[PDB]
């Protein structure tokens, strides 16, 4: 379904 | 052979043009990025959605702004826009096979099994990544 | 730039879509999205492109062709002619990058070296459609 | 159709 960000912090 | 290769190298690293992101310093592009992040996980897909244009606009060659913008038109169901996104970040990114994966999910909903296969076969052969490559046995399994 | 398992291909002499496994229907349908943006006018994402399979495989008169002329297109005309000097020596019977280092040369302010280019496309290219804008640069260069 | 933009091979087709 949604595909999954890679997190934030650089 | 030696020179052919580091001709090519040379013309390619003097070639580089500007990182787009017209002296408007780092980690600034971090909390733009947090939000749009911070949008996207919370379903707000039309912020999201205008924050990674703007980044990618601003800097076209982080893999990270065309990941979010590609996630974002998988999403709207944009899957030719989706998969255009995912083969630049595959270009871009070069090692990661998450796009490739994403390409397959795309071909899919495009009408394009065979390409799809291809995808996920890809991914299969050259992931490292354990849970990737599960997804990825799953959905070729599931359209043999 | 970042990734330098480029270096390790140069000295050892492989390329890195063999380093690396790339199936060649890959490298075909990357070379697809280059091709296709690039006549679409999408400049931007097809030097993204051509600049991955030049990365990949700089044996590839095709990927090196794609690069230049996106080159020339953005006005690197440097670059350009450096890139259509190795596509030369790898085709090295193609006078299209000769025709094309003409034009770039031209806007180098080198017009003799522009001139010599042109020169060499119609002393030896069998292409007629080259040969005729080359003659044509030829005399419009006094 | 211009000649100051190439024409690149097109793709195996």
């Amino acid at each position: 379904l949604i595909p999954e960000l890679k997190a934030p912090k650089s | 052979n030696e020179s052919i290769s580091t001709a090519v190298i040379d013309a390619i690293n003097s070639g580089a043009t500007l990182k787009d992101i017209n002296a408007i310093p780092d980690d600034m592009m971090d909390d733009i990025y947090s939000y749009a992040y911070d949008f996207y996980n919370k379903g707000r897909i039309e912020e999201a959605e205008v924050f990674f244009r703007f980044l990618c606009i601003y800097d076209f060659y982080n893999v990270d702004y065309i990941m979010g913008l590609a996630a974002i038109y998988q999403i709207k169901e944009q899957f030719q826009q989706a998969a255009d996104l995912y083969a630049v970040a595959f270009a871009l990114g070069k090692n990661d096979y998450t796009p490739v994966f994403h390409t397959g999910q795309c071909q899919l909903r495009l009408k394009a099994p065979l390409k799809a296969k291809e995808c996920f076969e890809l991914v299969i052969q050259h992931s490292n990544d354990e849970k990737l490559k599960i997804k990825a046995q799953s959905y070729l399994d599931a359209i043999q």
